């Protein structure tokens, strides 16, 4: 139908914006970039987090953001947090460099285009 | 399934009919004793979603699945209706 | 509140799984001075 | 204004439903028409 892969296309993006912002990010198997700022003194799938992050596109422009901390499932969330939370532990601080296929998808939502390469700052304050 | 519409809504309505036809009286049912003879047809039918409304929980959030691991709808439906009528699926109307 | 149907056993809920069935309904609460009438009440073909 | 005079005739008791068949067997189709649509043929779609 309207089969559309992102996936060249945003692995390219992340490189790029690597690239431009002198940042070493490690690489998942998923296609996922991330950068753990620090650590604690490790959530689980079925783990409840509280978190104080901001999302934004590879211009800058912020499309969530929670300023003070909010409670998730973290089964709930989209796969790319799935996998970056349970990397660092309680006070730790993640960059997710999150493709579109681990993100919103090739369709997007409202605010959020189909195929769009989401850059998140988490600061995971609670792991319960 | 492979090619229908994921839409919630259509665009084209689908045209409903009604069928009469007076066409028997002029084959050979002048001797055949009938003096009136019709046929009818009617098929009517209708797809209707009651109350549909935008989702609160489809936003920008992280948050994409609910507590039955589905993704969320940008639009939610609590009921869809297909009613479909034949009113009547054949009358047959004569006199003899 | 612990009664929160979104956090339902997850670490410190006062609910377990089994507040999701009728037969179990009551065994689904963690707390121990709970009636069947007073803190709940169950319905099984409730009608909207 | 709709037309499924294609299912009008098809019987339908609680004993057998061709149409109702149907519907069980779309859901995969639907669900898989989806997940592309969703994930863009770029990965294997994740299942359960």
């Amino acid at each position: 139908d309207e089969v559309k892969d992102y996936t060249a296309e945003n692995e390219k993006e992340i490189v790029d914006y690597l690239a431009q912002n002198n940042l070493t990010a490690q690489r998942t198997n998923s296609g996922l970039y991330y950068i753990i700022t620090k650590e604690g003194s490790h959530p689980t799938l079925n783990s409840n987090i509280t978190v104080i992050y901001k999302g934004y596109f590879t211009n800058g422009k912020v499309f969530d953001e929670s300023t003070e901390g909010v409670s998730y499932s973290l089964r709930t969330l989209i796969p790319g947090w799935k996998e970056g939370i349970p990397l660092l532990k309680s006070g730790g601080e993640i960059q997710l460099f999150v493709p579109a296929h681990l993100g919103y998808g090739s369709n997007g939502n409202k605010t959020v285009p189909g195929g769009a390469v989401l850059i998140f700052e988490i600061t995971l304050v609670s792991v319960n | 399934a492979s090619s229908s519409s994921t839409n919630i809504f259509r665009s084209f309505p689908i045209p409903n009919w009604s069928i009469k036809y007076n066409g028997l009286m002029r084959y050979k049912y002048f001797k055949d004793k009938f003096k009136r003879f019709s046929l009818q047809h009617n098929y009517r039918a209708s797809y209707t979603i009651n109350q549909f409304r935008s989702n609160f929980d489809y936003n920008s959030s992280p948050k994409v699945q609910d507590v039955n691991t589905n993704f969320y709808n940008e639009i939610i439906m609590s009921n869809v209706n297909l009613v479909e009528q034949f009113s009547p699926l054949i009358r047959m109307d004569f006199e003899l | 509140n612990k009664y929160d149907p979104a956090t339902i056993g997850q670490a410190g809920s006062f609910l377990n799984s089994n507040i999701r069935e009728i037969v179990t309904a009551k065994s689904g609460f963690n707390n121990t001075n709970v009636s069947e009438a007073t803190d709940y009440s169950v319905l099984e073909n409730a009608r909207k | 204004s709709t037309v499924m005079i294609k299912t009008a005739f098809s019987p339908s008791d609680e004993t057998q439903s061709a149409a109702f068949d149907d519907f069980r067997s779309n859901r995969l189709i639907i669900a898989n028409r989806l997940a592309e649509g969703h994930y863009g043929s770029g990965v294997a779609i994740p299942r359960y």
